[PDB]
């Protein structure tokens, strides 16, 4: 089975790759994550830097003046004691968590939380990096991804293809014998500051209308579900999607985000999509619907 | 004469 991992960059796609390997490849080991305490400390820093930097452009204030020499020693110190015990008092402070609530303002890793509220763990120096906290972990891929794995006697060979320019040789090998494609999506890109989401569905669109993919099963994983329902709760998908009318539920909003991917396909009557609601981070989520694409592909 | 994957569906 030849599957395409697409979707733009930052949607799942590294994450799901991931999966594969814990659920059909044995996984992480303890050694093999001891080797991402780097990327976690990494991801840690530059979260907490661009929050201070963004509440500086904002002009938002700290809710302790004391916290003006944590940031400056921020700068300087940038996992020592000394490091993590500045990280933590401004992750504390009420200002820098009013700038970090309007993270939509500003780029600002997904797993910032995450990491930042697991300080205490993370800053042991035995720290052993978690299956979720390599999972959690931020690190752009470059080029083309491949992973090999068995499931229900089939062969996959999954391609994670980013964002890269290449000839359009390459692009023909790449795209050819294509069992299927997994277009990923970051339902929380919804309401962030053309709209990220409408570039997604842009990309979605030249997929699944194309000839030569008449043949091969369109999957669409709109991600990131668990930080779309936290983020529907206060900011609205009209931010997004100014003609939508129904309510903020996290059921309705899913729903037409869904629809409006679904309507770009213009042979409904030909052509299906597998639609599904996915947390990349959540082993359980990606092995359950996994499991479903791998039973459409048998069918 | 390199392009992105969405370039090259795009190609008329
Ligand atoms: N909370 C949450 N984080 C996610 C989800 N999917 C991916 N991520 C995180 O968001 C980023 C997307 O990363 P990866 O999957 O690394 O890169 P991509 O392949 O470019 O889209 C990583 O930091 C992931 O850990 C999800 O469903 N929920």
């Amino acid at each position: 089975v030849k599957l395409l991992l697409l979707g733009a960059g930052e949607s799942g796609k590294s994450t799901i790759v991931k999966q594969m390997k814990i659920i059909h490849e044995a996984g992480y080991s303890e050694e093999e994550c001891k080797q991402y305490k780097a990327v976690v400390y990494s991801n840690t820093i530059q979260s907490i830097i661009a929050i201070i930097r963004a509440m500086g452009r904002l002009k938002i204030d700290f809710g302790d003046s004391a916290r003006a020499d944590d940031a400056r020693q921020l700068f300087v110190l940038a996992m020592t004691a000394e490091l993590a015990g500045v990280i933590k008092r401004l992750w504390k402070d009420s200002g820098v968590q009013a700038c970090f609530n309007r993270s939509r303002e500003y780029q600002l890793n997904d797993s910032a939380a995450y990491y930042l509220n697991d300080l205490d763990r993370i800053a042991q120096p035995n720290y052993i990096p978690t299956q979720q906290d390599v999972l959690r972990t931020r690190v752009k891929t470059t080029g083309i991804v491949e992973t090999h794995f068995t499931f229900k006697d089939l062969h996959f060979k999954m391609f994670d293809v980013g964002g890269q320019r290449s000839e359009r040789k390459k692009w023909i090998h790449c795209f050819e014998g294509v069992t299927a494609i997994i277009f990923c999506v970051a339902l929380s890109d919804y309401d962030l500051v053309m709209n990220r989401m409408h570039e997604s569905m842009k990309l979605f669109d030249s997929i699944c209308n194309n000839k030569w993919f008449t043949d091969t099963s369109i999957i669409l994983f709109l991600n990131k579900k668990d930080l779309f329902e936290e983020k529907i709760k206060k900011s609205p998908l009209t931010i997004c999607y100014p003609e939508y009318a129904g309510s903020n539920t996290y059921e309705e909003a899913a729903a037409y985000i869904q629809c409006q991917f679904e309507d770009l396909n213009k042979r409904k009557d030909t052509k299906e999509i597998y639609t599904h609601f996915t947390c990349a981070t959540d082993t359980k989520n990606v092995q359950f619907v996994f499991d479903a694409v791998t039973d459409v592909i048998i069918k | 004469s390199r392009v992105t994957w969405y370039d090259f569906l795009m190609e008329d």
